[PDB]
């Protein structure tokens, strides 16, 4: 028979001796069974080297636990591939592409693998459109790029799953075009709290949900972004539709990949990473990309270990995106929200060629004020305000209440405070941090500024307060 | 020459033929050890 | 032509390449299988063997 046999079980790795002539290609998918009652189950094992001596090296999708040396497995001759079409959206799936809500469905549908090569370069397109949010850091200082690539960095805890569902609140409640959630090494709770969200806000029919979660075997873990991005590579390529690509979290991605590396016998490089993280990195990041005529607007949470942005895996993150939104600690310590680090956070479409003169400008005074102010945190730790000259007084005076402006109270942390969010139009945020900026609110308080909208709110917030704008 | 078939039925009577599990402890060492056999655990 | 159809059955190859098991009983299902036949030169079935 040409079927193989399992020599060897290490955690979710499994070698599989197959006769000769019969040796599976890399990256097909591969079925074995465990018997033992409890555990019962047929486990999917991708191939992922040849060892040798028809012999395979392959990742389980499933705990292996009770599987047995010897028993057989059976080569597909096909690797992984999960169901696309417009059947998807409303539903939930795995890894594998099984639905969940509707255990059976889409066993019809035309399955796509979930391995393939990025578009060609020729087929790439740049794109240099701004994508308005509504919120005063992101519109103002990292706007966003439609059709292109946003991520959200940050620590545990600062608020990136927070701000997914603020994005998901303010783009795809109000989209045309097909959304995609990857749940991705994250908390099964919060996808079961994304799920009941979308049916409530009427957002599913358009979306399909991804989830592969924490208590997954790191081989789904490091295989469910490339399920989820098939589904939104044959919705962006097979029928010309916007789509929404969300992301959580990306870094779980890299992690489970480098958990299946050390698995697998490779020689581990720089802080315990797998050799190959750049290039299996990119290879996911480049295949999530707007094509030419043909627009995926993805935005990704990328995880931070403790609060290390030196670390590889976001560091070699940074390189494939279009908007970065660094979150940090020391924003949220402060109760800023959202934690936006505003001299951290960049966007490649923050020039004056872009965004125009106005915008330009205000957004680099902005900048220039929030460096100066962080330049002077030294003294101001020591000695306070009080022994800078006039001029820094008035600048920290004027940072202050500007980094308070930065924060907005947010559609999705209603929750959270029980306040209704609010949305600040661009030219709004321009004009009121230009005025900021010149001085023109010096004299409010500077919790006035604290988790408002536009200047509207400004003032009403003031006269509570017993000022006057 | 070739019987072609003959080898499946001699494959077959040969495992047949051939065919509790105990164990030996091969090597100890800090909390991990080392058994030969369990050919089903 | 003996190593000609080994070639062509890689599962009686394998199980024969496995030293673990008794050379005795191995050598038996050689030539019982392949070697022992009317048609086979007894040089080659001792070499074989061995
Ligand atoms: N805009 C906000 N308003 C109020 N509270 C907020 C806001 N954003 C975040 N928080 C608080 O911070 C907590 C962390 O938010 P969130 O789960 O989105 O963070 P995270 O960075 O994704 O976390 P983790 O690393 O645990 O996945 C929220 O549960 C809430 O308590
Ligand atoms: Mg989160």
């Amino acid at each position: 028979k040409t079927a193989g046999r399992v020599v060897r079980i290490t955690g979710p790795v499994v070698d599989v001796e197959f006769p000769r002539g019969s040796v599976p290609e890399l990256f097909n998918a591969l079925h074995a069974e465990i018997t033992f009652g409890a555990l019962a189950k047929t486990l999917t094992l991708e191939v992922a080297q040849h060892l040798g001596d028809s012999l395979v090296r392959c990742i389980s999708m499933q705990p292996t636990d009770g599987l047995v040396r010897g028993v057989e497995v059976t080569d597909t001759g096909a690797s992984i591939s999960v169901p696309v079409g417009d059947g998807v959206k409303g539903h939930v799936f795995n890894a594998l592409g099984d639905c969940l809500d509707d255990p059976g469905y889409g066993k019809d549908f035309e399955h796509w693998s979930i391995h393939r090569k990025p578009p060609a370069f020729s087929d790439l397109e740049p794109r240099t459109e701004m994508l308005e949010t509504g919120l005063k850091v992101v519109d103002l200082l990292t706007p966003y790029v439609r059709g292109g690539k946003i991520a959200l960095f940050g620590g545990a805890g600062v608020g990136k799953t927070v701000l997914i569902q603020e994005m998901i609140n303010r783009i795809a409640r109000n989209f045309g075009g097909t959304s995609v959630f990857a749940g991705v090494g994250e908390r099964t709770r919060e996808g079961n709290d994304l799920w009941v969200e979308l049916a409530d806000a009427n957002v599913l029919k358009d979306t399909a949900l991804v989830f592969g979660q924490m208590d997954e075997p790191p081989g789904t873990r490091m295989r469910v972004a490339l399920s989820a991005l098939t589904m939104a590579e044959f919705f962006r390529d097979e029928q010309g539709q916007d789509v929404l690509l969300f992301i959580d979290n990306i870094f779980r991605f890299t992690q489970a990949g480098s958990e299946v590396s050390t698995l697998l016998g490779r020689m581990p490089s720089a802080v315990g990473y797998q050799p190959t993280l750049a290039d299996e990195m990119g290879e996911l990041q480049e295949r999530i990309t707007s094509t030419r005529g043909r627009s995926i607007t993805s935005m990704q949470a990328v995880y931070v270990p403790a609060d290390d942005y030196t670390d590889p895996a976001p560091a070699t993150t940074f390189a494939h995106l279009d908007a970065t939104t660094e979150l940090s600690r020391a924003v949220f310590s402060k109760g800023i929200f959202p934690a936006v680090d505003p001299l951290a956070s960049s966007s490649t479409i923050l020039d004056p060629a872009i965004v125009g003169d106005e915008h330009y400008r205000v957004a680099q005074e902005v900048i220039r004020i929030l460096q100066r102010y962080k330049d002077l945190q030294d003294i101001i730790a020591i000695l306070g305000i009080d022994e800078l000259s006039e001029e820094d007084k008035q600048l920290v005076n004027r940072a202050r209440r500007i980094e308070r402006f930065l924060s907005q109270n947010m559609m999705a942390a209603e929750q959270f405070t029980g306040q209704p969010g609010s949305t600040v139009p661009l030219k709004e945020t321009i004009e009121a941090f230009d005025k900021l900026t010149k001085g023109e609110f010096d004299h409010l308080p500077e919790q006035a500024f604290f988790l408002i909208g536009g200047l509207d709110d400004l003032a009403k917030k003031a006269e509570s307060l017993g000022a006057k704008l | 020459t070739i019987s072609a078939a003959d080898i499946e039925g001699a494959i077959e009577d040969y495992v047949s033929s051939f065919s509790e599990e105990i164990g030996t402890v091969i090597d100890a060492g800090d909390g991990i050890a080392h058994v030969e056999g369990l050919p089903s655990v | 032509r003996f190593g000609r159809v080994l070639d062509a059955e890689p599962r009686l190859s394998a199980l024969l390449s496995d030293y673990t098991t008794p050379a005795e009983g191995r050598v038996a299902l050689l030539d019982k299988a392949l070697t022992g036949r009317p048609g086979v030169n007894q040089t080659a079935a001792a070499l074989l063997s061995q």
